[PDB]
C-alpha cells in the first residue's frame, strides 16, 4: 500500500511483487504416484477414498442430498 | 440568521489593491472572496480584486470581465482544494445598479448565496472598515449580517510582531449614544416606519421595580468588602517594607 | 554589494500562511516585487505553487503554471519580474531545506536577485517570527564588493551565531541574511483597526459591558464565594510565616496572594460600578 515516508498518508495501491510470500512451499502440479508404491495402509487409503477422493469426484450428487460433503 | 468571519489579511489585501489600480473616486473596485460557505458562520480564507470599470454619472456603464475567473479559479485548485467562491466582494459606500446587477453574475460561479461586501478604502468612521451583506428577496433587501474578526493561532501572532479599560469602554459607549441621536433626525427628514417599528419595541423591554432598587445596593455593599480585600492588598506592603527597614537599621551599625 | 530584503505587512502573512500546513509537508511559491540592488529590496504579492512528486526542488517550477499567474496577476497591476522563491520545511541547524542545494545555482542564471526562502518554525512561531532566506555567492567574499556594510553582518563569534549551529559559513558561502519589516500608511491603519493585540471593537458598547455586567450569569456569580476564594488563598500563605523569620523556608509567598487578589478585586470593583454606570435609562 503506497503511503507517504513523511506524512504518511494513502496515495495509491501497489500490484503484487513481494507479498512475503514464505518460500521453499512445495508447489507440484498433477505430481506421480500410486497407491501400490507404499502398501499395508489399504485400511487407511479406504479411509482417504471414502472422505476425500469419492466426494471430491463429483459433488452434484451430495447436493441433491442436502448434506455437505468433508473438505479433509 | 447567519455569522460573517473575515481574517485580517484578506482586509489588509484588499486595500491595497485599491491603491494597486490608481482608482479614484469616481470608480470602484470589485473582487471576489474564497472560503467555505456550507457551514453557518461564513468564512473568506481567500480574496482577488478584479479590473472593474464603472463611470459614476451613468448608473448603465459597468465593466466585469469573466474570463478572469474561471482562470484564476483553475489556478487555485493547484494551490489549495479546499477554497471556493462563496461570493464577491465591493468597494465604495455606495450600492447603484453597477453592484446589483452583477450579484446574479458571480451567482453563476457560487454555490451558496454570495455574499456582500461594503469595503470602506477611507476607513471613516468607528470600526469594521467592512461591513457584512447577505442577498434576500422578498425588490433587492440586502441585510446586515454580524462581522466578527478572526485568524489562525499564527496569522494574529504574526500580526503582533509587525506592531511590537473603565474610561475605554465609557468613551466608546458614549460615542453609539450620539450616533444614535443622529440616526432617528437623519431618517425623520427622510420620510417627510418599519425601522420605527423594530425601535419602539425594543424601548419598553417603579411598580415592580420597588424592590429593584435594593439591587443597586447590593453590588455597592460587596465593593466595599472588596475594597476591605483590596486595602488587605497594600496592607501586607505596609508590613513588607518594615521588613527591610529592619535590615536598613542594621546597615549603618555594620558600617 | 548584498541585498536587504525588506517585506510588507501583506507578503509576510501569505508566504507564512500557505506553508502552515501539516509539519512534515513541504510547499513553495513565489515572491514578484520590482526592485534594484545595492541595498533596498521589495516584495509586492506571493502565491503559492503546485507540488510536484519530487515536493521542493528545482523542477518543481512550473513554467505553464507561472505564466498564467503573471497573466492574471496583471489585471491589478502587481505583475512585475521574479524576485525570488520561498519554499516551506520543517528546518534544522544547517540546510533547512532537506532537498535543495544546488537548485539556487540553476535560480541565480535566470536572475541574479532571486532568493529561496524557508520557513522554520511552520506554526511554531512564539512571537519571534524567525524566517530563513538564502542566496548563492558563488566565489566571493575575497577582494570583491563589500556586503557587511549594510546591518547585523559579520556573525559567526565563537560558535554562537543565529541557530548557533551556523556560525560563519551559514548556509553556503555566507549569505549574509538580512532580513526587516515595514508598514506603510494604509497598513498602518488596517492591522491597528483588525488585529493589535487582541480585537474587542465593533462590540465597542458592549465591550466591557456585555462581556461582564451581561456575562453576569455565571461569571462573577456568587460573589460572596468570589470573595471567599480570595479568603482561602491569603489565608494560606498568610500563615506560613509570621515570625518574619526562616521557617517554612519561602520568599515571595506573601506577595503570591498579593498580586492575585489584587487584580481579580480591581475587576470585581470596576464590572460592579459600571453596572448602573452605563445609565440605560430605565426610569419607571
Amino acid at each position: 500500500v503506497g503511503v507517504n515516508k513523511d506524512s504518511y498518508l494513502i496515495l495509491d495501491t501497489l500490484p503484487s511483487e513481494f507479498d512475503s510470500r514464505v518460500k521453499a512451499m512445495e508447489v507440484d502440479e498433477k505430481p506421480t504416484e500410486t497407491y501400490s508404491d507404499v502398501g499395508g495402509l489399504d485400511k487407511q487409503i479406504e479411509e482417504l477414498v471414502e472422505a476425500i477422493v469419492l466426494p471430491m469426484k463429483r459433488a452434484d450428487k451430495f447436493k441433491d442430498m442436502g448434506i455437505r460433503a468433508p473438505k479433509g | 440568521h447567519e455569522k460573517v468571519t473575515i481574517a485580517p489579511l484578506v482586509l489588509l489585501s484588499a486595500l491595497d489593491h485599491y491603491e494597486r489600480t490608481q482608482t479614484k473616486e469616481n470608480k470602484r473596485c470589485v473582487g471576489v472572496i474564497l472560503g467555505d460557505a456550507n457551514s453557518s458562520t461564513i468564512r473568506v480564507t481567500n480574496s482577488f480584486a478584479l479590473p472593474f470599470e464603472e463611470d459614476e454619472k451613468n448608473s448603465d456603464v459597468w465593466f466585469l470581465d469573466h474570463n478572469y475567473i474561471e482562470n484564476m479559479n483553475e489556478m487555485c485548485k493547484k494551490i489549495n482544494a479546499k477554497e471556493k467562491l462563496i461570493g464577491w466582494y465591493h468597494s465604495g459606500p455606495k450600492l447603484r445598479a453597477s453592484d446589483l446587477k452583477i450579484n446574479e453574475l458571480f451567482k453563476k460561479y457560487t454555490q451558496n448565496n454570495p455574499l456582500l461586501l461594503i469595503v470602506d478604502v477611507k476607513q471613516q468612521g468607528v470600526g469594521l472598515p467592512t461591513d457584512a451583506y447577505v442577498a434576500i428577496e422578498q425588490e433587492k433587501t440586502f441585510l446586515h449580517l454580524p462581522c466578527t474578526i478572526e485568524a489562525e493561532e499564527a496569522e494574529e501572532i504574526g500580526v503582533e510582531h509587525l506592531l511590537r479599560i473603565r474610561l475605554t469602554n465609557q468613551l466608546k459607549s458614549l460615542k453609539g449614544l450620539q450616533s444614535k441621536l443622529k440616526d432617528v433626525v437623519e431618517y425623520l427628514d427622510k420620510v417627510i416606519h418599519t425601522i420605527l417599528g423594530k425601535l419602539q419595541d425594543v424601548f419598553n423591554l417603579n411598580n415592580l421595580q420597588k424592590a429593584l432598587t435594593v439591587k443597586t445596593n447590593d453590588e455597592l455593599m460587596v465593593i466595599y468588602i472588596s475594597n476591605l480585600v483590596r486595602s488587605i492588598i497594600a496592607f501586607d506592603d505596609l508590613i513588607e517594607n518594615k521588613i527591610q527597614n529592619k535590615k536598613i537599621q542594621e546597615q549603618r551599625v555594620k558600617d | 554589494t548584498k541585498e536587504t530584503v525588506y517585506i510588507s505587512s501583506i507578503a509576510l502573512l501569505k508566504m507564512l500562511k500557505h506553508g502552515r500546513a501539516g509539519v512534515p509537508m513541504e510547499v513553495m511559491g513565489l515572491m514578484l516585487g520590482e526592485f534594484v540592488d545595492d541595498y533596498t529590496v521589495n516584495v509586492v504579492d506571493v502565491f503559492a505553487m503546485p507540488q510536484s512528486g519530487t515536493g521542493v526542488s528545482v523542477e518543481a517550477v512550473d513554467d505553464v503554471f507561472q505564466a498564467k499567474m503573471m497573466d492574471m496577476l496583471k489585471q491589478t497591476g502587481r505583475d512585475q519580474m521574479v524576485v525570488g522563491w520561498y519554499h516551506s520545511h520543517p528546518g534544522f541547524g544547517c540546510w533547512l531545506s532537506s532537498v535543495d542545494v544546488n537548485t539556487q545555482k540553476s535560480f541565480e542564471q535566470l536572475n541574479s536577485r532571486a532568493v529561496a526562502v524557508v520557513v522554520d518554525p511552520i506554526q511554531s512561531v512564539k512571537g519571534k517570527v524567525v524566517i530563513d532566506a538564502f542566496r548563492l555567492i558563488d566565489t566571493g567574499a575575497l577582494i570583491n564588493n563589500l556586503e557587511p556594510r549594510q546591518t547585523t553582518s559579520n556573525t559567526g563569534l565563537l560558535n554562537k551565531a543565529n541557530i548557533q549551529a551556523l556560525i560563519h559559513g551559514l548556509n553556503r558561502h555566507y549569505y549574509s541574511l538580512n532580513i526587516d519589516y515595514h508598514k506603510t500608511a494604509k497598513e498602518t491603519k488596517m492591522l491597528m483597526n483588525l488585529h493589535k493585540e487582541q480585537w474587542q471593537s465593533g462590540l465597542k458598547m458592549y465591550d466591557y459591558e456585555e462581556k461582564e455586567e451581561s456575562n453576569l450569569a455565571a461569571t462573577k456569580s456568587m460573589v460572596k464565594i468570589a470573595e471567599q476564594y480570595s479568603k482561602r488563598i491569603e489565608e494560606e500563605k498568610e500563615l506560613t510565616e509570621e515570625e518574619l523569620k526562616t521557617r517554612y523556608v519561602g520568599r515571595q509567598d506573601p506577595k503570591k496572594h498579593l498580586s492575585e487578589t489584587a487584580d481579580e478585586t480591581l475587576e470585581n470593583n470596576i464590572v460592579s460600578v459600571l453596572t448602573a454606570g452605563v445609565n440605560s435609562v430605565a426610569i419607571k
